[PDB]
RNA sequence: GAGACCGAUAGCGCACAAGUAGAGUGAUCGAAAGAUGAAAAGCACUUUGAAAAGAGGGUUAAAUAGCACGUGAAAUUGUUGA
RNA sequence: UGAGCCCGGGUCGAACGGCCUCUAGUGCAGAUCUUGGUGGUAGUAGCAAAUACUUCAAUGAGAACUUGAAGGACCGAAGUG
RNA sequence: CACUGUCCCUAUCUACUAUCUAGCGAAACCACAGCCAAGGGAACGGGCUUGGCAAAAUCAGCGGGGAAAGAA
RNA sequence: CGAAAGGGUCCUGUAAGCAGUAGAGUAGCCUUGUUGUUACGAUCUGCUGAGGGUAAGCCCUCCUUCGCCUAGAUUUC
């Protein structure tokens, strides 16, 4: 799933080590191959992006 | 290093042989000469000293001392031997019924999975047809040997040993006629020597044991250093040593319960430390205190033997009065001798509060 | 007697892990705990949890706890043609303290 | 058009997709490499193996001619026999 | 006598030999010979530094070094961007 | 003037190796070979003489041998 | 036989938390304080020779608990 953490980045806008896969998904993820396709997983929650990490000032 | 000991190999056997008793003659009582043991570990002693001549003369001195358990042997056999033109040679094998299964498990190398058959038919010789066989072949060491020997073996359960493998050696019977001291050897059978009655207190005695291997090692620790005589890299250690002129200072019980108690110290305890013997345990039966240094490492069977001439000092008629003996922690900086004596130093703790 | 038995066992890694190497305690943990699963259960296939390996890895390559408790839960590996038929499964637990705690068989029911 | 020439380490460096491949910044330097069978008839089909391949079966006069292909030495190697 | 000559047995498949003369790029153990091939050494020397890997699942005939997730480390904007 | 393993006098601890396994896998060098002693005129043996001897196949260390001036 | 546990023996040095105006000090209330109050508060003391570790090459086990065990391959007169 190169691609698709690829691919995933450029759709949602950040880095590869944001990109979230399912792991209970692969299956589905793997037929992912085109940038609608995984707006689709996106959307319904299979792809999700992390967010910030926390960098506590005080 | 010495020339004597030269080949600086592994010794050949772990239990290690006595190689020379001592020379016989028939006008001495008829008496054992050899035992066997198992290092405990050492100790620190109080001796008062008679040494005329000596600076500590009439004061006090501290020695250490080495413990060997020594459990009862167990006499089994009787071996005859004859003069030849080549050496000595073995003439007659004679053993006994009812063969434990310790000295069992010495002739298997496998007794967990073996049938258990050893000495099977020769226990059928004893009741073939009165004993005929039995009767013959110790007749052939009455009148055609010139020493004979004994078989013992020790006992591993009454030690706090993860062996079972009982130790079988044979053990010279001196000073008598060959006629009587065969006949100490069938009375002898199927019964337990203690070391009370081979060794007594205040004698030399000769040790025999496997020293400490170190594996292989260069020539800066093998040889001592900054063909044979060249210095090269090898085995150091698990060879064959025999000690010589080592005093026994006390041979305990087992029974007596007061083990370590002198006449002057009236303390009720025995020789195992407080805490136990590191990495050997409690010593539960007969053991010999033995002065100074003593070949082997804790656990291993220790070969004890008579010395084998009239002694030629002062020190080997020397009796030997002990002050107290050391029963504080191996295990550390101990100062407590008894488990009484500590909880009467400390006081109540919170344990011993929330338990009662 | 059962195939199909879960107990809890506490590991004593501080005797199994003396001496070691920092940097490879961790690890070898991992294998510690595979071995005894492997020796209690009769079983070569071992599964760990991977919350168990959060645990072993709590503090550090070089900080494994002294003693840590788990179950370790045989069931039958029914497959399609196994190498083995039967598999332990180990999982750490939530106790107060892991000392103090005999060996002791959990009932499913 | 010929030869008392040479016959694939020989004869031109080149009997072959040879002044090629390759080397050097460049001037330049510069190889190795021919042959199943009369005819591809170059293993249909079956079986084991993930595959490569192997075993049956088949083609041929010859698979002791399997495109690692005419004949197939020695060095060196394996198995069996003494 | 010898350099060698001749026959038997197996392999192979297209040309070859005796005799008298003629002719020559005509006979090898060496040349630290030329080209090509093959050994012992030898399953031997050895397969570095950049601290560091671990668990479950998927794919696959086969997974330490292929992927997903989760732990443990790192570059630290003069970056391993 | 002070400290210090420089030494008396040396011991101990850690990492990578050295060791073993799986996979991968060279080169130097190679007439044939490798136990000693005495003798072998040419101060030259390893092959000869005549003695000591002498028993398969192997695994690790070493620091000896299988190496060396040339004569005005 | 093995894994835990309990007790012993050693090593370190008094755990987390709770409580006492002992407590230097920092601050709000109303008014004179000759004994004014109210909160926070380093530090100290007690629970507490406590707490942690303990064989990996320490010791023992009275039903201390749980588990395992007559395996299976080769070779031999």
């Amino acid at each position: 799933l190169r691609t698709q953490k690829r691919l995933a980045a450029s759709v949602l806008g950040c880095g590869e080590g944001k990109v979230w896969l399912d792991p209970n998904e692969v299956s589905e993820i793997s037929n992912a191959n085109s940038r609608q396709s995984i707006r689709k997983l996106v959307a319904d929650g299979l792809i999700i992006k992390k967010p910030v990490t926390m960098h506590s000032r005080s | 290093g010495s020339l004597a000991f030269l080949p600086r190999k592994r010794a050949a056997r772990h239990r290690g042989r006595v190689k020379s008793f001592p020379k016989d003659d028939p006008k001495k009582p008829v008496h054992l000469t050899a035992a066997m043991g198992y290092k405990a570990g050492m100790t620190t002693i109080v001796r008062d000293l008679d040494r005329p001549g000596a600076k500590a003369h009439k004061k006090e001195v501290v020695e250490a001392v080495t413990i060997i358990d020594c459990p009862p042997m167990v006499v089994v056999g009787l071996v005859g031997y004859i003069e030849t033109p080549r050496g000595l040679r073995s003439l007659t094998t004679v053993w006994a019924e009812h063969l434990s299964d310790e000295v069992k498990r010495r002739f298997y190398k496998n007794w967990y999975k073996s049938k258990k058959k050893a000495f099977t038919k020769y226990a059928k010789k004893y009741a073939e047809n009165n004993g005929a066989s039995i009767t013959r072949e110790l007749e052939r060491i009455k009148k055609y040997c010139t020493v004979v020997r004994v078989l013992a073996h020790t006992q591993i359960r009454k030690t706090p040993l993860k062996q079972k493998k009982a130790h079988l050696m044979e053990i010279q019977i001196n000073g008598g006629s060959v006629a009587d001291k065969v006949e100490f050897g069938r009375s002898l059978f199927e019964k337990p020597v203690t070391i009370d009655t081979i060794f007594e207190k205040d004698e030399m005695i000769d040790v025999i044991a496997v020293t400490k291997g170190h594996g292989f090692v260069g020539v800066t620790a093998r040889w001592g250093t900054k063909q044979w005589t060249v210095a090269r890299a090898g085995q150091m250690g698990y060879h064959h040593r025999t000690s010589v002129n080592h005093k026994i200072y006390r041979i305990g019980k087992g029974d007596d319960e007061a083990n370590a108690s002198t006449e002057t110290d009236l303390t009720k305890k025995k020789i195992t430390p407080m805490g136990g013997f590191v990495r050997y345990g409690e010593v539960n039966n007969d053991y010999v205190m033995i002065k100074g240094s003593v070949p082997g490492v804790k656990k291993r069977i220790m070969t004890l033997r008579k010395s084998l001439f009239t002694h030629t000092s002062r020190k080997a008629l020397e009796k030997v009065e002990l002050k107290w003996i050391d029963t504080s922690s191996e295990f550390g900086h101990g100062a407590f001798q008894t488990a009484a004596e500590k909880k009467q130093f400390m006081g109540t703790l919170k344990k011993d509060l929330q338990t009662s | 007697i059962a195939d199909v038995v879960a107990r809890e066992y506490t590991i004593h890694l501080h005797k199994r892990l003396h001496g070691v190497t920092f940097k490879k305690r961790a690890p070898r943990a991992i294998k510690e705990i595979k071995k005894f699963a492997q020796k209690a259960m009769g079983t070569s296939d071992v599964r760990l949890d991977p919350q168990l390996n959060k645990k072993v890895w709590e503090q550090g390559i070089k900080g494994v706890p002294f003693r840590i408790r788990v179950r370790i839960s045989r069931r039958r590996n029914d497959e399609e043609g196994a190498k083995e038929k039967l598999y332990s499964y180990v999982q750490a637990v939530n106790v107060k303290n892991p000392k103090g705690l005999l060996t002791s068989v959990v009932e499913e029911e």
